[PDB]
Formats: C-alpha cells, sequence, structure tokens
C-alpha cells in the first residue's frame, strides 16, 4: 500500500486569502477533495483539465484513511495530511487547479508492513470515541417543557465515571477490544480530547415547476459531529495475520472522516 | 379616421369632394360647384366628358371617430438585464447548484 503527504500552510500573512487554510474547516471538505484525488479513467481522458462538473459516480469509492496533524519545521507551522489507501493517488490531477492549497508538493511513499511477534511498535491514533447506548432518548426538550416520551437507539459520545480518569477510561476503552485486533498495550497516554465538525449538503425536492422533469432540486445543509480523541504509546503484536488487516482497514466507526488511521513505527 | 403613431399630428377639418346630386328641386347647378373633366366614356381613343363637382366639409369627433393604430412600429433589441430577485431566477439558481 501507499502512504502520501500533503502540506499546508498554517501561519502566513492572516490578512490575506488563504484558501488551503480554509480548506480544513470542513472535514466533509477534506474527504470530498481527497475522492476526487481518486480519477477513474475514462474521466482523465475525457477531462484532463479537470473543469467538466463534478460527479461522484465518476469517481472510484475505494476507502482510503487519512489523519490530520500539525508540525513546526525549522521556524514555519504546518499542519500535515497523511493519506493511507490501497490503489495508487493521483495528486496532479486532483490540485493541478489549486496549486495555493500546498505550501510544498506532495509526496508518495510505497508501504511493506509486516511485523513478526517480538515488536514493541510506537504507535499513534486518532479513534473516534463512539458508542451505541441502550437507553440514549430522554427526549430531553427544552424551553418551557424538559420532559417527553420516546425512545431510540442512537450513536453519542463516550463518558467516564466521575470518580476515574479520562486517561485510565479511554486506556480500557482501546483495551477491552484490543484482543479482537491483536495487539498489546504496555502505555496509552491521552493527548487530545475534543470534537471534529462538518457540514453536508443533501438534495431536496421542492415543488415541480411546468415540465420540471423529477422536482426542482435544492440544497440543504444538515450537521456533522464527532468525539475524537488522539493517543500514543507503545504495543506489542500477536498474530501477524490479523495486524495486517487491522492495518490495512481502520480501527471504530466513521472511518471515512479522518479516523481510525494507526501510525506505527518499528522498534 | 386611422393613426399610426403616438403624437401623430391630426387635422381639425376633413374637407370632402362630391358627385353633384340631382333631384329637379336645384335642378340647375349650385353657384359653388365646380366643373371637371373625369366622366369616362372611353379609353383607348381616350375620352372625357365633364362633371359639376360639389365640395363640402366635416370635423373629427363629430362624424368620423378617431381610430388607433395596431401592432408595434418601433423596434428595439430585447437586451434583457439579469436580475437576481425574481422566484423564477431564484428557483434555477438553486436548481443549477
Amino acid at each position: 500500500i501507499y502512504l502520501s503527504r500533503l502540506l499546508i500552510d498554517t501561519g502566513g500573512n492572516p490578512d490575506r486569502p488563504r484558501p488551503g487554510r480554509k480548506w480544513l474547516d470542513n472535514i466533509y471538505n477534506v474527504h470530498r477533495r481527497l475522492s476526487m484525488a481518486f480519477p477513474s479513467g475514462l474521466r482523465r481522458e475525457q477531462d484532463p483539465h479537470f473543469l467538466k462538473p463534478f460527479s461522484p459516480n465518476d469517481f472510484q469509492k475505494t476507502p482510503f484513511l487519512f489523519r490530520v496533524d500539525n508540525n513546526i519545521d525549522g521556524n514555519d507551522k504546518r499542519a500535515i495530511i497523511i493519506v493511507q489507501s490501497v490503489l495508487e493517488p493521483d495528486w496532479d490531477y486532483c490540485f493541478q487547479n489549486a496549486l495555493d492549497f500546498l505550501a510544498a508538493p506532495p509526496e508518495t511513499k510505497e508501504y511493506n508492513p509486516e511485523f513478526k511477534a517480538g515488536q514493541l511498535l510506537r504507535f499513534r491514533l486518532r479513534v473516534n470515541a463512539s458508542v451505541r447506548r441502550h437507553i440514549p432518548e430522554m427526549v430531553q426538550q427544552d424551553g418551557q417543557t424538559i420532559e417527553t416520551g420516546k425512545i431510540l437507539h442512537k450513536r453519542v459520545s463516550l463518558t467516564w465515571d466521575a470518580s476515574s480518569t479520562p486517561d485510565q477510561a479511554l486506556a480500557d476503552w482501546l483495551a477491552a477490544k484490543s484482543p479482537k485486533l491483536g495487539f498489546t498495550l504496555q502505555r496509552c497516554e491521552l493527548l487530545q480530547l475534543g470534537w471534529v465538525y462538518g457540514s453536508k449538503p443533501e438534495p431536496k425536492n421542492v415543488k415541480v415547476k411546468e415540465q420540471g422533469q423529477g422536482y426542482w432540486r435544492e440544497h440543504k445543509y444538515n450537521p456533522l459531529r464527532f468525539r475524537a480523541a488522539l493517543l500514543e504509546g507503545v504495543l506489542e503484536v500477536d498474530d501477524p495475520k490479523l495486524f495486517l488487516k487491522t492495518l490495512s482497514s481502520g480501527i471504530g466507526k466513521a472511518k471515512s472522516f479522518g479516523f481510525g488511521l494507526l501510525s506505527v513505527l518499528p522498534i | 379616421l386611422q393613426k399610426r403613431w403616438h403624437n401623430e399630428p391630426l387635422p381639425q377639418i376633413l374637407p370632402c369632394v362630391m358627385d353633384w346630386i340631382p333631384g329637379y328641386d336645384g335642378e340647375h347647378a349650385p353657384d359653388d360647384a365646380e366643373i371637371h373633366y373625369d366622366l369616362p366614356v372611353s379609353f383607348q381613343p381616350p375620352r372625357h366628358l365633364p362633371r359639376f363637382v360639389i365640395r363640402r366639409e366635416l370635423v373629427v369627433g363629430e362624424d368620423v371617430q378617431v381610430s388607433r393604430e395596431t401592432g408595434t412600429s418601433v423596434w428595439r433589441p430585447k437586451g434583457t438585464r439579469a436580475d437576481y430577485n425574481n422566484s423564477e431566477y431564484k428557483k434555477v439558481r438553486a436548481e443549477r447548484l
């Protein structure tokens, strides 16, 4: 598989238009752009310069994993995007009209990861602290109303006991499912605990005009909220046929919006 | 009385020329009657005969009612300036978006 690197300028003059920095405001925009970085054959031949209208059905729907972190390069702040996929990405076709998005040209390296039993890898990982509660619908109404009755099962953020710590709680949450994916954690240090926001358009059929031919479509924007937890540590390995499938896929839900990427450095 | 454009000037008086009428009361030609040589008899060796001609007048508004022109005279290109406030464009724009 391949790992790709994108560098975005975070500092610079703050009184100028910075479309590369503004692109990281919406994570759906990031996912859509990385999807546009995967042309589907005849799209390149029909549109080499990427000027015809964008169509999701004209691009491949292969999954990929990416992580957006931040760093300092000498005396400048930078945002690094690490893209892990299974097919060779084409960053030339994606940003060819948006060369000002990236401060530095993209990079790509072939990854051939395999580790037999006895490797103490150093890992970094940003998970989505999500859980499906059995009773997540109390219907806490607002205003004058405070308590009405309905029940449904929904995904919400992970919660911890008031007498415990978030670090230990997330450590045992990761260790509880850990033998299924094939690793043992020695140290688990919590580095961040926050949210990830985004917006998504959805077509809506307002009334048909004179021969509207399938209603009049109007965009309506719906929000997207995720609870993110970034953590590093040291982990061993066992059953490498399971760890390779763990590396190929992600960990936790919402894998298509920056979560689940496991970064491992051999030691 | 047909008109052609909006500010078309009009006459208040419409002179008219009529053939004289017999009837044996005024059997003789009146004093205000002129003579015109427009009574045709033959055309290839053209032959014309005198005819007594009388003159009268008419006034617009009491005998003839002024009409109005039809259609459009002055032609201009369409040249529709685009508008971004009416409902049809506001729906077409969302449909395109």
